[PDB]
């Protein structure tokens, strides 16, 4: 009954609160720490790293009560600050995700001129504009009164402190989808397609080279790469640009049952961005 | 003291910082240059090879589309012993100059082994060395032009000094180009696949040889370092991930 | 090879005659300075906190 | 000729006998009821960072503040141990380096690489810095390490099996010492100014007198290259480390051998050994990222120093005692108190 649904709950979303914190501290910690990971590349990964240890303290615990009370206790301030935090953290790290693929393309195609390119001051330059752009999107129309819309059901809520929900007009919910999603994909989409073909070749000439003497590689690494973001984050935008243009298409609780999916993402990346072994060696340092 | 100390920490301090200033000054020029070791053995066209590629330790600087390299040739220490191998660790590639011609030919102390022979023995104790693990290599077999005329209307034949060569059998999927007679053919490829048979045996993916015919008078061997360089650097950020 | 081995005959007759002592009171003597300079040592025992200059 | 071979033989067969009736006791047997130094606890103080390569050589002043390092980049860079600040920048000529040096004075710097060139480096002048006072040439293979006497002279080691003494002033050898059959590594000065050791790629290790110029003694205890050689601080004794994980420590009176230092865990190679002011303990640098402390009476481990990220190439001791400073193939340095 109302014991068995909430109590089953309970134990997965308090595990899934303490993987994520748990991960993305033990990364941060282990990037601060040691001079060893200390590197250009790395500032991305602690930044996705930050961004994602700030999504999971905040907006998973108070979202987590509101659907197990089935009623919101704090204030309307509050209900809009969480909205802003909960954009503010999935934009940045989508778009980091993005910068971090532009990045390992650069240092692939161009290996003469990598080193030239990106330097450690040049970076903090790109983590800042892309923290900005991240912000302008997330709290400025939030902030305003501008993510609001028209509908009768909606202009309820937004009078009434008890029921916290999200209602936006077509123009909002299409711009942030735009900006948030589909431009990092192509971009990656572009960047993984032109690296495995640098791929491929440097194997075809060391097989051409050697072949006499002595493809699953880079399939597992990309193939992981790109799926697991596909499938934790395709499946909610796309349902997120279809209830605004279909009427009553898509129910409330398949909507907030996706946006969770893509929530869940945030604990897969310090699996996928830190395999290395320098990472395994210092983490056996401190644990 | 007091106030006097105080007064030399500023021009200290102003100190350490006209010096900081110099050294991130020098620091953008070091990274860009490439260094390349060029070893071999004497008498193996090493001079004619170094002066066509450009116009006790002898650094050559040239560059290359934008991009500076720099040379090393160290034939001070004249030593079978080498210590001196420790130091060349951050090196790009090395360069290994090998005369192919002289096979039938002896060192002339103790009659102890042919000159190619001695050649490999010290290709195999570079390429095994525990400090030199991840740096490869370029070979280049020069004194192509005389294998050719030793080997046709020739005395001498392969098989009395390399015992090896009737077993082998010559690959029809290679190719030279067109015009050579398949004997020539037949020598090359055994010198430059015994090269490759020491080159295989250990290397365990992280690094690789690259073996080249050259010639003395010639003029695209820069290319082939630059286009050479390029892969292992590639070659080199692709290990890294997880890709290759 | 006269050259080559008188020149060691020479030096190894130079190194033959010597004057040697018992391991005993190198050792002993040894022992004696190790203890007679413990006290000085600032690495045997840790200093005043205050005392050292670079803490 | 056999007749010459032929004494080479009897001659070792007297010195062998001689050295083995002195055995009367071993130095273990000695020093068992002396208690243990117990664990010594050691931790970075300071950290020196600034090159752009590795680190080859260092070698403390004087005085127990300044100090000076070595790199491949080309620079040598004089710190400032207790506020952690660069004094001196000097480029090089050559790229590679393998030695420095500090006089006792503390107004020159010397330095050598695998150009067979010694180049003196004079602080005094302070007009555009410093400036290339002697050129030293004439050796046919690397330098390998470099000491001062005095202001005006210095002695070196090469890797031909020639040892040479210098005379600032003419820039001519004026002493030349032979006898290895391999390169020579490593030299130190004895606290006694007249006889300094020597140790070689020859398992042998041999002492020389500058003033005559003949080699006094010959110690073969070791069985391959030797990378570092120091002497205790009374002068009478000298501990050596060879490619192999064996420490030992020779005597100059008993003319062999007393004790051996090794452990089996340790398996990589030694690339330094000093002293402390009181002789007790020996450190002693490692191939692999760390260095240990023994005790030199005791033969027993007492602590580990950590903290590199490579192999340690550098180590020595201030004169006043307090701290102790390593540098690695890392680009930093680091102090130990
Ligand atoms: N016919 C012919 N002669 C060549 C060829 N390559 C080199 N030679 C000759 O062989 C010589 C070899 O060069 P060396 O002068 O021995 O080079 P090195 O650098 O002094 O040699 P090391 O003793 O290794 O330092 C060249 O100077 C030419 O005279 C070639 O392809 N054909
Ligand atoms: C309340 N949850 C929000 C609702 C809308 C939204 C999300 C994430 C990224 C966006 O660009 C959005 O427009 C979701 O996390």
């Amino acid at each position: 009954r109302d014991e068995v649904w909430v109590v089953g709950m309970g134990i997965v979303m308090s595990l899934i609160v303490l993987a994520i914190v748990f991960g993305n501290v033990l990364v941060i910690t282990a990037i601060a720490k040691f001079e060893r990971l200390q590197t250009v590349t790395n500032y991305f990964i602690t930044s996705l790293a930050c961004a994602d240890l700030v999504m999971g303290l905040a907006v998973v615990p108070f979202g987590a009560a509101h659907i197990l009370t089935k009623t919101w206790t704090f204030g309307n301030f509050w209900c809009e600050f969480w909205t802003s935090i909960d954009v503010l953290c999935v934009t940045a790290s989508i778009e980091t995700l993005c910068v971090i693929a532009v990045d390992r393309y650069f240092a692939i195609t161009s290996p003469f001129k990598y080193q030239s390119l990106l330097t450690k001051n040049k970076a903090r330059v790109i983590i800042l504009m892309v923290w900005i752009v991240s912000g302008l999107t997330s709290f400025l129309p939030i902030q305003m009164h501008w993510y609001r819309a028209t509908h009768q059901e909606a202009i309820n809520c937004y009078a009434e402190e008890t029921c916290c929900d999200f209602f936006t007009n077509q123009a909002y919910a299409i711009a942030s989808s735009i900006v948030s999603f589909y431009v990092p994909l192509v971009i990656m989409v572009f960047v993984y397609s032109r690296v495995f073909q640098e791929a491929k070749r440097q194997l075809q000439k060391i097989d051409k080279s050697e072949g006499r003497f002595h493809e699953h590689k880079a399939l597992k690494t990309l193939g992981i790469i790109m799926g697991t973001f596909t499938l934790c984050w395709l499946p909610f935008f796309i349902v997120n640009i279809v209830h605004v243009i279909q009427d009553n298409l898509i129910r409330k609780e398949v909507y907030i049952l996706l946006n969770w999916i893509g929530y869940v993402n945030s604990g897969f990346n310090p699996l996928i961005y830190c395999r290395s072994p320098d990472f395994r060696i210092a983490f056996q340092e401190l644990l | 003291k007091t106030e006097d100390q105080r007064n030399e920490e500023k021009a200290q301090r102003e100190a350490n910082k006209k010096i900081e200033k110099q050294l991130q000054k020098d620091k953008q020029v070091y990274r860009a240059t490439h260094r390349l070791l060029l070893l071999g053995a004497g008498e193996s066209g090493k001079s004619t090879i170094v002066k066509q590629m450009r116009i006790g330790i002898f650094e050559t600087k040239f560059q290359v589309d934008k991009v500076n390299f720099h040379m090393f040739d160290v034939g001070g220490q004249r030593d079978e012993r080498r210590k001196w191998i420790q130091c060349f660790n951050d090196v790009t590639a090395i360069i290994f100059v090998v005369a192919s011609s002289s096979y039938n030919m002896v060192i002339r102390e103790d009659n102890q082994t042919n000159r190619l022979q001695e050649a490999l023995n010290l290709f195999k104790s570079i390429w095994n060395n525990r400090w030199l693990r991840t740096i490869s290599v370029i070979l280049f077999l020069n004194k192509q032009d005389l294998l050719a005329e030793k080997v046709l209307a020739g005395k001498s034949k392969i098989e009395d000094y390399f015992p090896e060569f009737a077993r082998y059998t010559t690959p029809e999927d290679a190719t030279p180009e067109p015009g050579e007679d398949p004997r020539v053919t037949r020598a090359k490829y055994f010198i430059r696949d015994e090269f490759l048979r020491i080159s295989t045996a250990s290397g365990d993916g992280r690094h690789y040889c690259y073996p080249h015919f050259t010639c003395a008078v010639d003029t695209e061997n820069i290319r082939r370092v630059f286009n050479d360089c390029r892969d292992i650097i590639q070659r080199m950020h692709l290990r890294q991930y997880e890709l290759l | 090879s006269i050259a080559q081995a008188r020149k060691l005959v020479e030096q190894l007759k130079m190194e033959a005659n010597i004057d040697r002592i018992k391991v005993s009171k190198a050792a002993a003597d040894l022992m004696a300075y190790c203890e007679a300079h413990a006290k000085e040592d600032p690495l045997l025992t840790p200093v005043p906190a205050s005392e050292n200059p670079f803490r | 000729l056999d007749q010459l071979r032929q004494e080479a033989e009897q001659l070792k067969n007297q010195i062998r006998d001689a050295r083995k009736a002195c055995a009367d006791a071993t130095l273990s047997q000695i020093t068992n009821n002396i208690d243990p130094v117990g664990r010594i606890q050691m931790r970075t103080r300071r950290t020196l960072r600034g090159h752009l390569a590795k680190i080859y050589a260092m070698h403390w002043g004087t005085d127990s503040r300044l100090l000076v390092s070595a790199s491949q980049d080309g620079k040598l860079i004089i710190w400032d141990s207790y506020t952690t600040n660069k004094v001196h920048a000097i480029p090089l000529r050559s790229s590679w380096v393998m030695t420095c040096a500090y006089a006792p004075s503390g107004n020159y710097v010397a330095c050598g690489g695998l150009d067979n060139i010694c180049s003196i480096y004079n602080l005094k002048t302070r007009e555009g810095n410093v400036r290339v006072s002697r050129e030293l040439a004439g050796h046919t293979g690397y330098l390998s390490c470099c000491r001062f006497l005095d202001d005006n002279q210095i002695v070196t080691s090469s890797g031909d099996t020639t040892c040479a003494l210098w005379d600032i002033e003419t820039g001519q050898q004026t002493t030349t010492f032979t006898g290895h059959t391999g390169d020579v590594m490593s030299l130190s000065l004895a606290p006694d100014t007249r006889l300094f050791v020597s140790g070689a790629c020859d398992a042998s290790a041999k002492l020389w007198d500058v003033r005559e110029g003949m080699c006094r003694q010959t110690f073969t205890g070791h069985e391959s290259d030797i990378n570092a050689i120091c002497f205790f601080p009374n002068g009478n004794a000298f501990a050596t480390g060879s490619d192999d994980a064996t420490c030992r420590l020779f005597d100059l009176r008993a003319d062999q051998e007393l004790m051996t230092y090794s452990h089996d865990n340790i398996i990589c190679g030694i690339t330094s050994v000093s002293f402390s002011k009181s002789g007790r303990l020996l450190l002693a640098g490692y191939d692999d990222f760390n260095c240990n402390v023994w005790d030199a009476l005791k033969a027993d481990r007492a602590g580990v120093l950590a903290g590199h990220d490579n192999r340690v190439s550098c180590l020595g001791v201030t004169d006043d005692g307090m701290a102790v400073a390593t540098g690695s193939w890392d680009s930093f340095l680091k102090i130990w108190n």
